RNA sequence: AGACUCUGGCAUGCUAUUCUUAGAGGGACAAGUGGCGUUCAGCCACCCGAGAUUGAGCUAACAGGUCUGUGAUGCCCUGUCCGGGGCUGCACGCGCGCUACACUGACUGGCUCAGCGUGUCCUACGCCGGCAGGCGCGGGUAACCCGUUGAACCCCAUUCGUGAUGGGGAUCGGGGAUUGCAAUUAUUCCCC
């Protein structure tokens, strides 16, 4: 099955606001999914949750500069507001 | 006021206005 | 071993060596001081006067120009020679010599060190 | 490749040159091709609890 | 060869409930593994797993039209090439644009710096005539040849000198050359 592009938008959103959050399996990243968006779609919610989880995966196979200046970036935002 | 008023007419209006008028490699 | 910096403008660009030597200035294979107008001739001596003759016979420049009017192409010769030198201080020399060049450098002029950023604009329909 | 950034995307002409004017550049200088660039230099809606609805 | 909608395999979980029920909640999301891969989309095989896909509903048109077969369809009437001519010819009114009305200027000589495009019409070069232009031979279908696109203003020196003047050039006469079936109503250029 392919993916819909909502789903890589939300899925790119999610990464993008929430990265610390999340976490490795497909568990923990629906409970993330769970108490994060309401989510009333169950397959959307199903589909966002696998997605996000393999571009975690393909991003922890990734330097680490970017992601220390995500989470620099991140941490500034929530200490500003 | 009464006051407020005659300095009011006294006095000329200022302040805002923004007129829109108008390296590294 | 030597330094190659580059000099802008509008459309007159730029290019300076300066290497070893015994004070040599020469601008399109011509001394510095009979470019054609010579009504700016003190321009090609703000940077020197500005620093003292002395110091500069160390110091060999040569600056190739292409582009641009007259005014503008001695502009793009005075801060290439200007940035010229302060590349080969800082590179080669220590850097309070460099430091004590850049802020009489600065305080003097501003376009010295980067060039105006004026350009003309684009017709459009 | 291997970036955040590449793979979050929303998805004559190569000879031009970027320079970048800080220190005055050398171009005898070993270092100075990293100050040249050969590119380009530069919806959901929140509920109460600030919880995001998607569908 | 449905990347449309919905849903099912297993529930010893909840409700009046392990065997019959009928509502809700879990469970599958290609999830993981090994290869083929632009090293990312996809494909093949396999483990766990009830389920890695089985079923219910879902082809259609021509705001471009054509070919000319159609309803005694409705409303209104009963051109061609050739030769020349002017296409603003000028008392005036109303505006677009160029020239200067000089001295910060004009003439002469020297001097030296850009950018946007294009070509089998752009032209390099040699010969003739002061110039308008001809002759010959090359380069180019193009960042290659014109073309390191050698331009004007500006800069330096001479002459001019407050004069309807060496400013400004209109309107005229003549000659020559170029472009073409044809130039007169001065096509156009150079000179006086």
């Amino acid at each position: 099955r392919v993916r819909t592009k909502t789903v890589k938008k939300a899925a790119r959103v999610i990464i993008e606001k929430y990265y610390t959050r999340l976490g490795n399996d497909f568990h923990t990243n629906k409970r993330v999914c769970e108490e994060i968006a309401i989510i009333p779609s169950k397959k959307l919610r199903n589909k966002i949750a696998g997605y996000v989880t393999h571009l975690m995966k393909r991003i922890q196979r990734g330097p680490v500069r970017g992601i220390s200046i995500k989470l620099q970036e991140e941490e500034r935002e929530r200490r500003d507001n | 006021p009464l006051a407020d008023q005659i300095l009011a007419g006294n006095a000329v209006r200022a302040g805002v206005r923004e007129k829109r008028r108008g390296e590294e490699y | 071993q030597s330094v190659q910096v580059f000099g802008r403008k509008k459309t007159a660009t730029a290019v300076a060596h300066c290497k070893r030597g015994n004070g040599l200035i020469k601008v399109n294979g011509r001394p510095l001081e009979m470019i054609e107008p010579r009504t700016l001739q003190y321009k090609l001596l703000e940077p020197v006067l500005l620093l003292g003759k002395e110091r500069f016979a160390g110091v060999d420049i040569r600056v190739r120009v292409k582009g641009g009017g007259h005014v503008a192409q001695i502009y793009a010769i005075r801060q290439s020679i200007s940035k010229a030198l302060v590349a080969y201080y800082q590179k080669y020399v220590d850097e309070a010599s460099k430091k004590e060049i850049k802020d009489i450098l600065i305080q003097y002029d501003r376009t010295l060190l980067v060039a105006d950023p004026r350009r003309c604009e684009s017709k459009k329909f | 490749g291997d970036s955040i950034e590449e793979i979050l995307a929303d998805s004559r002409q190569r000879s031009r040159a970027w320079l970048k004017e800080d220190e005055p550049l050398n171009f005898l200088d070993p270092k100075v091709a990293q100050r040249v660039l050969a590119t380009q230099p530069g919806g959901f809606k929140v509920s109460a609890d600030g919880r995001l609805i998607i569908r």
